């Protein structure tokens, strides 16, 4: 709860961009293969 | 007739992000985007005014 905070928050967005550009790269989706990180991810904690 | 001084651009984009909530799609970010462009206005009156624009927006959409 404070303006750090915010900031932080656009680091958690701008640091999606590795997965967005393999998505690219790759032809597939970005939108479509970031939403399955993002459902897979809550349970796998690690190796996903 | 409808009252202005940032308060039109602010009521109509809480609802574009309500209606993203529920209308996800593949266009659930483009929303967002209209979401976060009508607010630039109240930030644009928050930089000649010289007030804080987070905390004048924080406290608008609360």
């Amino acid at each position: 709860e404070g303006v750090q905070a915010f900031i932080w928050q656009e680091f958690a967005s701008a640091l999606e961009v590795i997965p967005t550009t393999l998505a690219e790269n790759a032809g597939l989706n970005s939108i479509k293969v970031v939403t399955e990180l993002r459902s897979k991810h809550e349970n796998g904690e690690l190796n996903d | 007739v409808v009252y202005g001084g940032g308060a039109a651009e602010v009521t109509m984009s809480l609802a574009v992000s309500e209606e993203a909530d529920k209308q996800r799609g593949i266009d659930q970010y483009a929303f967002r985007g209209f979401a976060q462009a009508l607010d630039t206005i109240p930030m644009t009156l928050a930089e000649n005014s010289g007030l804080d624009p987070i905390g004048t927006l924080s406290t608008l959409k609360s």
